[PDB]
């Protein structure tokens, strides 16, 4: 997908003001609290049994600015978000095993998580602008799966 | 299966909600006019710009519902029945919608209720959203 | 998005023996029926009582064979879809208000009644070159939604 | 929610697919792996060539299992609580591919019984598969 001149800005705009560990690793958490099953992929990351456990376990909290930190550097590339995760895409796909469905999940909780953080700074237009980059970087990290 | 605990911290949930459950209801139906625009081909009938009365007063519904889906929520199939029987054979939307706005009810209560979202709240939320969704799509055919 | 050289050969190759006219009122018919709440376009098309009226309704059939016309000709335009169907699109959200979706539940109903149509000769990897085209299709219609 | 009609149609189309229980349920796995390339992100742990002993072995199981539920279509909660349990807990498949590999079920029930394939039998293999799909995810969350 494409984004417009208008949404490509507020975006911007709006991940300067964002402390990407701090979202990362809530992001990463409340994906394995709201949805358990991606726990799946993290059964190395120990105890993830209750949503206090899993908010607290730092290896999931370390996963996650790893996650969001990638994520970040692809806002740098709006344009092309496909080759520009090409090489992660590969990486769930062949190393990983990660189902692509994985990352639309990701991207609704943060969405959730900017919402709740940002509160009525997060206005509709806003979303609007980062649900098409969420779709678009699940997109892009799906892209290179065979 | 909502889980006792999970209908709990709903009507914990909702219950700050309050009175603002109406205009909760709008903002979340306009951001999914703006985040999913498809969804807009249902509304032919409605304006859809932003401070729209109908969005407003739909929204009110919508609101509604779900309110009263909370006070009957270890039987909400009855509380829905009339709804359930409403969109599924005159309003005719298409199931994938319903996660749609479910979603966008999400991100609204987020963005009001800063000590209330927590992830496990957020989690029984999302689980009581797609529950409204499974009764009110339950006898589309 | 991507078809291999191979994969249109196959697609072209089995549609040439498809009478689109034919075909179009099965898969539009079936879809009537399988899901329902599609029906709320065409309350215009008379009875639509019993899977029967539906399947032999004339105006049922004239739809699916102008609908299914399309698609063939977008099989002649498989390296563009988009622009293919931009101007039908635009109708199709502008005008007939019809949630994209309906195209890809009908998108998988005609890969269904090919399947039914053509049996053994509906094999796995060409299943798999149809699902990329009802997908190309379905997205390309839906592109210019907004 | 699957009326006595669908019940009746379900049982009758099914009925050849006994003897071709694994034969069926492999086709069906394949095409789905073919058509949807990221459900083979559930079995890295299977030889994924055409024919393999793995394929055709898991295709039985599926086949078996759906050949159950339609033997308990009236019962099916009870007779799929196992299976239920292990896709919840252990095996943890995103919902969304249930609908993948029902699609693949019904193309393939459609390339095997020209015959069977009806409209309304279509409609109601398709209604029972998402019940199934239903079942076997309700203990996700
Ligand atoms: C915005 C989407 C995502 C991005 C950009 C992303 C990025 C990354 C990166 C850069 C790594 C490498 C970390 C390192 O080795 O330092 C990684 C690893 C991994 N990712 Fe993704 N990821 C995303 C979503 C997901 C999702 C939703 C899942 C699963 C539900 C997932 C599962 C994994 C797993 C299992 C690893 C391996 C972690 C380990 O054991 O070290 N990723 N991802
Ligand atoms: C969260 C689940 C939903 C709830 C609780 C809900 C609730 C309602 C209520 C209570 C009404 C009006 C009742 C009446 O006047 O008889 C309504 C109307 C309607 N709903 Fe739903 N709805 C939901 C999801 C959806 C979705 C996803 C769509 C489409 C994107 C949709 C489209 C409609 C339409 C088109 C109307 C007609 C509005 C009018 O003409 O005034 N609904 N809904
Ligand atoms: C493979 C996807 C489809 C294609 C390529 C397609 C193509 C067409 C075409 C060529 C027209 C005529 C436009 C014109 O020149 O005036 C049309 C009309 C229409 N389509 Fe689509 N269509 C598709 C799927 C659907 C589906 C699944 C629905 C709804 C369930 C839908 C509902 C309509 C309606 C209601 C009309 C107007 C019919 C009339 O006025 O007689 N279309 N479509
Ligand atoms: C129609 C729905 C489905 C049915 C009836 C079904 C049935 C089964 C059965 C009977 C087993 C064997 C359990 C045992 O050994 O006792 C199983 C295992 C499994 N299923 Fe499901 N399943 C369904 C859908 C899915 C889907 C959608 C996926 C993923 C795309 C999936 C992935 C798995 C995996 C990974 C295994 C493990 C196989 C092995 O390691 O041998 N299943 N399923
Ligand atoms: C009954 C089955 C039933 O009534 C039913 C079958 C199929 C659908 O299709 C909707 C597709 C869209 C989506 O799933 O999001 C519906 Cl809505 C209902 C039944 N349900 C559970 C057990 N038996
Ligand atoms: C049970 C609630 C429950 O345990 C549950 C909630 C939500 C989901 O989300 C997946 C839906 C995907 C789709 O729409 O196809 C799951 Cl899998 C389980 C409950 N309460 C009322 C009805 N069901």
């Amino acid at each position: 997908v494409h984004l417009t001149p208008e949404e490509k800005s507020a975006v911007t705009a709006l991940w300067g003001k964002v402390n990407v560990d701090e979202v990362g690793g809530e992001a990463l958490g409340r994906l394995l609290v709201v949805y358990p099953w991606t726990q799946r992929f993290f059964e190395s990351f120990g105890d993830l049994s209750t949503p206090d456990a899993v908010m607290g376990n730092p290896k999931v909290k370390a996963h996650g600015k790893k996650v969001l930190g990638a994520f970040s550097d692809g806002l740098a590339h709006l344009d092309n978000l496909k080759g520009t995760f090409a090489t992660l895409s590969e990486l769930h796909c062949d190393k990983l095993h990660v189902d692509p469905e994985n990352f639309r999940l990701l991207g609704n909780v943060l969405v959730c998580v900017l919402a709740h953080h940002f509160g009525k700074e997060f206005t509709p237009p806003v979303q609007a602008a980062y649900q098409k980059v969420v779709a678009g970087v699940a997109n892009a990290l799906a892209h290179k799966y065979h | 299966v909502l889980s006792p605990a999970d209908k709990t911290n709903v009507k914990a949930a909702w219950g700050k909600v309050g009175a603002h459950a109406g205009e909760y209801g709008a903002e979340a139906l306009e951001r999914m006019f703006l985040s999913f625009p498809t969804t807009k081909t249902y509304f032919p009938h409605f304006d859809l710009s932003h401070g729209s009365a109908q969005v407003k007063g739909h929204g009110k519904k919508v609101a509604d519902a779900l309110t009263n889906a909370v006070a009957h929520v270890d039987d909400m199939p009855n509380a829905l029945s009339a709804l359930s029987d409403l969109h599924a054979h005159k309003l005719r939307v298409d199931p994938v919608n319903f996660k749609l706005l479910s979603h966008c009810l999400l991100v609204t209560l987020a963005a009001h209720l800063p000590a209330e979202f927590t992830p496990a709240v957020h989690a029984s939320l999302d689980k009581f959203l797609a529950s409204v969704s499974t009764v009110l799509t339950s006898k589309y055919r």
